[PDB]
């Protein structure tokens, strides 16, 4: 039996992924950086991709690599540039056109397919991969048992009764 | 070892786990995420929230999925309508006495009770009765 | 959590701070030593509800914050565990109470025998309400949950706090009217002892029942086990 | 096999002196036949007293009905390096149930010689019986008997001179209801607040101090000793097949003499009521409602009660239970929504607040029913309170839950009309000032 | 739907408790916020702009705010003369809701019949 | 053994330790931290009010502090922040046992104040 997200569009669209002709298509390196049309210095900055971990304040593992194959969870981003204070009112400026294209707009299955993008694209890039979680529990602890087991003080010594 | 990664059913698929793994482990092996609110990974299991509530074949009342360990060959659903239904009874008792106080409340955005109400919880509510008040401490 | 005690946290006062001094004597150190014996020594904490209880009729009906520290001293655990028992169970009072602690069973099967004519009786004689203590520091009224002796519904129990540890008598008052309850209080009031348990009868045997809770109506029937005892026997254990 | 139960022979009675009537000394106990033939008994073994608790058809007297004789033989029959504990359950706080205070109140041997009997039954090396802490001088007779059990040997090491070893020791509560249940009796025990443990692990696994552990009730353990003596064949020819012997019902509430009777198991209500209890007071034609079994099983109407058998497996059939056999009897001048709203604050006060539904639901079903009281309601709001019944029962962790559940199952089952009628007639008192 | 305004209660203390729920429905990021504690405690705003220039006038951030603190007033008629003119702060919105404080009332005693 | 530590002994530069912004009495013990963000810290202003108020203009914060607490019976109460609770806050419930006139308990949305004589007291 086979049921790994098999109740929505998403089957729809793993295939249309992979039809032949289309699942084999290839650019040398920068290539598509030259027909793309932005300005060539766009590619002399740095890119970073990564996973990024779950937020400490919750719970919840959707956001994370352990849905990997079901959602995209890979990222792209670039080194921040100079921000400043409006005279007038205060807001926040900025010249950076990279300011959040990469956090809201580039996101990827796995790692070599935001690879496959930078390689493309020009952009040199920099791989960091997500730290694992931990499902084991400590010695201590391990079941719910344990918090009522014999670990707690050793076994009860039986010197106190009548009759000692 | 004497098979030492036991065999589990998740909604009818196969999952091998360690050893002494509980119900919410082997969920979280089969890529199913339980709500939770007093399970945490690093503490010890209280299993008072009542919110990992799942249905284990041939026992009539709702497990609690962090507590219960695995056995060998056993059968866990989670999409039945008594899993549901737990899950939205005890949202709807857990939310009674909160106060309105997400305007002010600096989790909200990033609130578990607030997604899990979301997400498998009802969109009503039926209690017109006044809620329980506590002052604060300081720490 | 009973009557009286409306705070799960600790509210300084004069007579109750952190400087006020708590300390058993000799006799209440000896009840409270034989009480840890019961238990293992690796296990001692085992033996915190009959040591509190004992402490409380040592500082006269109630804990303290000291005696509450003393005792989390005594005993070698975290304050914090001690404050969760006290604050966990019924009996433990907090603030400070008269020298009787008067506690009445509202609980279905005594309310259906007229235990709110009782509370009414005892209020209008009084002159206080639940959670309260008289101006002469003598009563304090308080409310109760079932207390195990609902065939001699409606009852009463006054707990004695004027003789200390030695003398302490947690008394149950049975098969009550208005008239038994105001007489029961004017026994104690004017220093003598009233009669123990059923005030018609003298067990939970049968005889007649309050009648709308306000008379005894004697009714006669069969009762069992009026004739001799029986005997000692064994079958033959061997085949 | 005999098809009428009940008329139970004095000479037939377990507690022959439960009345008090006689001496309470252990010389007055020892000539009523307790501690006779102690040593020759556990000389017998321990599988022995097993089979012979299990021939005996006696299923627990807590409330539940488990089996005895199985479940004193979960506890492990080898060495592992710790030792077992028995406990003896002498809380009782379920309103209506006053049955144990008067065996510990004037048969202690009794419940001393059966703590010595079970505990020899399950390898204990020691034992603990939880008395109530409002019964102060049902813990002092206890006491009294244990200190003249050791004084003539009975208890401790070569315990009758058989060669075991046995310790009993007196623990007690200080009010709290849920103290009753099991794991929260261990857990009272051990010297913290009493709040329930979750199963699995079980007692007889994992119990006091880590060590395996069965808490019985006061009456299951008393009447073991005669059951050993006077055979496991006597004791289940009374009552029906599977609901076998004798058993204490307190009978309360509005009835002419009130009483706390032994009597055969599977006798009808009518009877039990009629007999031994002067009847319900003004006739039975003023019957209303009965609970039967305590507090935690739902009540009954009129038409139910003239003909049910009080049984376990009868009782069950009628959609109620016995429970503690604890008998609370209305007449027709009962507000019984009251009654039953009076229960609900009794299971709101007793919550120990360690899980969601419970801690929250109690005290939403008091202001549920405290409004029902008055009228001040709509009718889709008893469907409602089902509804919220449900959303508690078999959610929780434990029992408690499902005993404040059920009472107002069964009020709302039994007197839905009622309920209706005290809605649809309070707005003949509060519509007058809406126009 | 008119010139955006803030509100007191009748106590004169201020509703808005700095939620930022108006700034994150707003479709044109007209809004800018930033808060810190009052010295008596109190959840309330150190910064609250709207740009009048980059604003809609959709009434989202109406719509979003749970203590009706920020509203769109009955006002039509605010042209000026320099754009900066346009840029509200805190205390000019506070000053719009002290001017047009009865008629507001007036509109919102019939459309919370509705709303 | 284990010897005690001396707190006092510690030293704090005296520019960081006489900035540190506290509270007055209302929703807080008087005297603990205060939480601030960056803004005005360039043009030297530690204050919450100045940060947008410019003037000798009268506060929201005095506006609030001359409103008496109001006296209500029982042990909690519902704020509202208006007679129609169409128009108003969202329902807040306040505790009031433990409370007088001199320690009155304080809605969070509001700054209303409240108190009860109920609690045996
Ligand atoms: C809320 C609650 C209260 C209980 N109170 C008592 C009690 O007072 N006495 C008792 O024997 N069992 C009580 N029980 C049942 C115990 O958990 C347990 O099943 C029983 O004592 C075992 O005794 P047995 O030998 O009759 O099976 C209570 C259970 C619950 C859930
Ligand atoms: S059901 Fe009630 S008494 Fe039992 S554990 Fe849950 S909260 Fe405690
Ligand atoms: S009316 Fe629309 S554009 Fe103007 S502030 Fe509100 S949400 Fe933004
Ligand atoms: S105006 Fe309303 S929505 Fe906007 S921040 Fe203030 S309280 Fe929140
Ligand atoms: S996560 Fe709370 S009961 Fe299991
Ligand atoms: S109901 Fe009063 S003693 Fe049980």
């Amino acid at each position: 039996e086979f049921a790994t997200a098999s109740a929505d569009y998403s089957i729809a669209m793993k295939k249309a992924a992979e039809i032949t002709g289309a699942a084999e298509s290839a650019m040398g390196p920068k290539e598509g950086g030259f027909t793309a049309g932005v300005p060539l210095d766009t590619f002399t900055r740095k890119a970073r991709i990564y996973a990024p971990a779950r937020t400490a304040s919750q719970s919840g593992l959707a956001r994370t690599v352990d849905f990997a194959t079901t959602t995209p969870a890979w990222k792209i981003e670039f080194e921040p540039t100079a921000k400043w204070q409006n005279p007038l009112m205060g807001w926040t400026s900025s010249a950076d056109p990279l300011e959040n294209v990469g956090r809201s707009a580039l996101v990827f299955y796995t790692k070599e397919e935001a690879m496959r993008f930078c390689e493309k694209l020009g952009w040199e890039y920099e791989v960091t991969e997500p730290n694992k979680r931990r499902t084991q529990r400590t010695k201590r602890y391990m079941q719910y048992g344990d918090n009522f087991g014999t670990k707690r003080a050793g076994v009860p010594d039986l010197s106190t009764l009548p009759s000692n | 070892p004497p098979s030492d990664h036991l065999e589990v059913f998740v909604n009818e698929q196969p999952v091998k786990i360690p050893k002494g793994s509980s119900v919410l482990q082997a969920c979280d092996a089969a890529g199913i995420d339980i709500p939770r609110f007093c399970y945490h990974q690093r503490l010890s299991i209280a299993g008072n929230c009542r919110m990992c509530l799942v249905e284990v074949e041939k026992v009539p009342k709702p497990v609690a999925s962090c507590a219960m360990p695995a056995g060998p060959g056993m059968k866990i659903k989670t999409e039945t309508p008594m899993v549901k239904k737990a899950r939205e009874g005890v949202m709807e008792f857990l939310l009674i006495n909160h106060p309105l106080d997400c305007p002010i409340c600096d989790q909200g955005g990033e609130c578990d009770l607030q997604d899990q109400a979301m997400i498998f919880g009802s969109d009503r509510s039926r209690f017109v009765e006044a809620k329980r008040a506590v002052e604060d401490k300081n720490l | 959590t009973n009557s009286t005690d409306i705070f799960n946290i600790h509210k300084d006062t004069p007579e109750n701070n952190a400087a006020t001094s708590f300390e058993f004597s000799e006799a209440t150190l000896k009840v409270v030593n034989d009480i840890i014996a019961r238990y293992p020594p690796n296990y001692k904490q085992s033996a915190i509800i009959p040591v509190l209880d004992v402490t409380q009729q040592e500082n006269g009906g109630w804990l303290s914050l000291a005696a509450m520290n003393r005792v989390a001293k005594l005993l070698d655990m975290a304050p914090i565990r001690v404050y969760e028992v006290a604050t966990f169970y019924t009996m433990f009072n907090r603030t400070k109470i008269g020298k009787y602690h008067v506690q009445i069973c509202g609980t279905t099967p005594c309310r259906l025998q007229g235990s709110q004519k009782i509370e009414e009786a005892i209020t209008k004689h009084l002159g206080i309400g639940i959670g309260q203590t008289t101006q002469d520091g003598l009563f304090t009224l308080g409310e109760m949950e079932c207390m195990g002796a609902c065939v001699n519904a409606p009852m009463v129990a006054i707990a004695d706090y004027t003789k200390g540890v030695s003398g302490f008598e947690y008394i149950y008052y049975e098969d009550l009217t208005p008239k038994d309850i105001v007489n029961i209080l004017d026994t104690i009031k004017k220093g003598g002892k009233p009669k123990p348990g059923s005030q018609y009868r003298l067990k939970a045997e049968p005889a007649g029942a309050v009648h709308g809770g306000e008379k005894w109506v004697p009714k006669d029937g069969e009762t069992t086990l009026t004739g001799a005892p029986r005997a000692p026997y064994c079958r033959d254990l061997n085949a | 096999a005999k098809t009428s139960f009940g008329g139970l022979k004095d000479e037939d009675r377990i507690f022959q002196n439960i009345y008090g009537r006689h001496d309470l000394s252990i010389k007055g106990a020892m000539s009523r036949g307790d501690w006779y033939m102690t040593k020759e008994i556990i000389g017998k073994g321990r599988d022995w007293i097993i089979d012979q608790m299990k021939k005996s058809g006696l299923r627990g007297r807590g409330g539940a009905g488990f089996p005895s004789g199985l479940k004193w033989s979960f506890m492990p029959k080898a060495s592992d390096g710790r030792p077992s504990y028995l406990v003896v359950n002498g809380d009782e706080s379920e309103p209506g149930t006053c049955k144990d205070r008067e065996i510990m109140r004037h048969e202690p041997h009794k419940l001393v010689e059966g703590c010595l009997m079970a505990g020899v039954a399950m390898g204990a090396r020691a034992g603990y019986i939880y008395i109530r802490g409002e019964f102060v001088q049902e813990r002092r007779a206890v006491e009294r008997a244990i200190s003249e059990a050791y004084a003539k040997g009975f208890l401790g090491k070569n315990a009758c001179g058989s060669g075991v070893d046995f310790d009993l020791m007196v623990h007690y509560g200080a009010g709290a209801y849920i103290c009753g249940e099991e794991t929260a009796l261990i857990e009272s025990l051990e010297g913290k607040q009493g709040k329930p443990r979750l199963k699995p692990p079980f007692p007889a696994g994992v119990g006091l101090y880590g060590c395996p552990t069965t808490v019985t009730n006061v009456e299951t353990v008393a009447v073991s000793p005669t059951i050993l003596r006077r055979g496991p064949e006597w004791f289940s020819s009374f009552g029906r097949k599977n609901n076998a012997g004798t058993k204490l019902f307190c009978i309360s509430g509005h009835v002419n003499r009130p009483v706390t009777v032994e009597e055969e198991m599977s006798i009808p209500l009518k009877e039990l009521i009629e007999r031994h209890a002067g009847g319900v007071r003004g006739g039975w034609d003023n019957l209303l409602a009965i609970i039967p079994g305590g507090s935690s099983v739902p009540l009954l109407p009129k038409k139910i009660c003239d003909g049910v058998l009080m049984d376990f497996d009868a009782l069950k059939e009628a959609q109620s239970g016995l429970g503690t056999a604890a008998v609370i009897v209305m007449d027709k001048s009962t507000d019984v929504i009251d009654a039953i709203a009076r229960l609900s604050y009794f299971y709101k006060h007793e919550s120990c607040g360690q899980c969601t539904p419970c801690r929250e639901g109690t005290g939403w079903l008091y202001d549920i029913m405290t409004r029902m009281k008055k009228g001040d309601a709509r009718l889709e709001e008893i469907d409602m309170l089902w509804e919220i019944t449900k959303q508690i029962e078999g959610h929780t962790i434990c029992a408690l839950g499902d005993a404040a559940a059920w009472p107002v199952q069964g009020l709302i089952r039994h007197f839905r009309g009622e309920m209706e009628e005290r809605i649809k007639s309070a707005g003949g008192k509060k519509k007058l000032a809406a126009t | 739907r008119g010139e955006h305004a803030l509100r007191r209660y009748p106590t004169g203390e201020e509703r808005c408790i700095a939620c930022k729920l108006c700034e994150a429905i707003c479709p044109a990021q007209a809004i800018t916020i930033e808060a810190e504690e009052r010295e008596d405690g109190s959840r309330r705003t150190t910064r609250y702009d709207i740009d009048m220039t980059k604003c809609i006038y959709c009434g989202f951030c109406q719509e979003a705010c749970p203590v009706d603190a920020i509203v769109e007033g009955p006002n039509f008629e605010f042209s000026t003369e320099t754009r900066e003119e346009l840029l509200y702060d805190k205390q000019k919105l506070l000053e719009n809701g002290d001017k047009w404080e009865t008629e507001i009332a007036t509109n919102l005693r019939t459309e919370s019949l509705y709303r | 053994v284990v010897p005690t530590f001396d707190w006092k002994k510690v030293p704090v530069p005296s520019t960081t330790a006489k900035d540190i912004p506290v509270t007055v009495k209302g929703a807080t013990p008087a005297g603990d931290l205060r939480a601030t963000s960056g803004l005005g810290l360039g043009d030297g202003i530690k204050n919450h009010t100045d940060k947008w108020l410019d003037g000798d203009k009268k506060s929201p914060m005095e506006y609030i502090n001359e409103v008496a607490p109001i006296k209500v019976k029982g042990l909690v109460v519902a704020s509202y922040g208006s007679d129609d609770p169409a128009l108003g806050c969202p329902v807040e419930y306040i505790n009031l046992k433990g409370t007088s006139l001199e320690n009155p308990a304080v809605c969070k949305y509001t700054g209303n104040r409240y108190y009860s004589d109920d609690w045996k007291g």
